[PDB]
């Protein structure tokens, strides 16, 4: 996240950290995700696309740091890894970029509620906040586009939703952004999501609930002028989600 | 005990 504050998981108790094992001994961070229900985490298909071997990914809930433990965290294996059929990538956009991970712990249970583990709410069929709403994104991604390491402490920031009209202006992204995508930027292009933030949540409030409005998907550069971050529009995938949960 | 989506505190 460029800009932002450092936070602890108590402020995003539904945030999930997905790592990949290299039996060589190391585990690396892959992307972020969100807990929908006790056993399901949602993230972005492009995070798994190149190496869809579920057996090698680990998911942690209640983690405030990237490579050090947090007390209260839970670790799970991925029981099911559902990527979206019709996912596509072009010179910038990722289409149908949402993924579901069914988790199971070594004891055979799913997430349990605590002060560091909570689920986030889903929106209702094609129900979104209006552009202008300020939402928050969270994650362990880069702090500057030139960095080559990720922060060790979780970060969070606030970004505002912009309209498609604004985001599809030719000097922004043109028709690369569809109606199954959402754009969010900072008025002063000072904070944004970035490499390593893929899969995490864009939470806005809808009807009185903190709702998972978008999934960090792509962006040209990070905190660049006229280059909003693009998120998958969860409200447009509700049936897809239902058909698998 | 049980989840309440969206509730932090
Ligand atoms: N600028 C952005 N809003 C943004 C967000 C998520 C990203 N994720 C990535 C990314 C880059 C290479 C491989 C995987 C990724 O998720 N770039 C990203 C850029």
């Amino acid at each position: 996240i460029i800009g932002g504050e450092f936070t602890t998981i108590e402020n995003q108790p539904w945030f999930a950290a997905i790592y990949r094992r290299h039996r060589g001994g190391s585990v690396t961070y892959v992307c972020g995700g969100s807990l929908m229900s006790p056993c399901w985490v949602i993230s972005a298909t492009h995070c798994f696309i190149d190496y869809p071997k579920k057996e090698d990914y680990i998911v942690y809930l209640g983690r405030s740091r990237l490579n050090s433990n947090t007390q209260g965290e839970m670790k799970f294996e991925v029981e099911n890894l559902i990527l979206h059929k019709d996912y596509s990538a072009d010179t910038l956009a990722h289409h149908n970029d949402i993924a579901l991970l069914k988790i199971r712990s070594k004891e055979g249970r799913c997430a349990q509620p605590s002060r560091t583990i909570q689920t986030i709410c889903l929106p209702s069929m094609y129900n979104d906040p209006q552009f202008g709403t300020s939402c928050e994104i969270t994650g362990f991604g880069k702090e500057a586009s030139t960095d080559y390491l990720y922060p060790e402490q979780l970060k969070m920031t606030v970004v505002k939703l912009i309209s498609h009209r604004e985001c599809q202006q030719p000097h922004y992204y043109g028709s690369e952004v569809t109606t199954k995508m959402l754009c969010a930027a900072d008025p002063q292009w000072k904070t944004d999501s970035c490499q390593g933030d893929s899969g995490g949540p864009l939470v806005c409030s809808l009807q009185g609930r903190m709702t998972l409005t978008g999934i960090v998907s792509w962006g040209r550069g990070c905190a660049l002028k006229d280059k909003p971050g693009v998120y998958t529009r969860v409200s447009h995938f509700l049936p897809w989600i239902r058909s698998h949960t | 005990l049980k989840f309440q989506c969206g509730q932090k505190t």
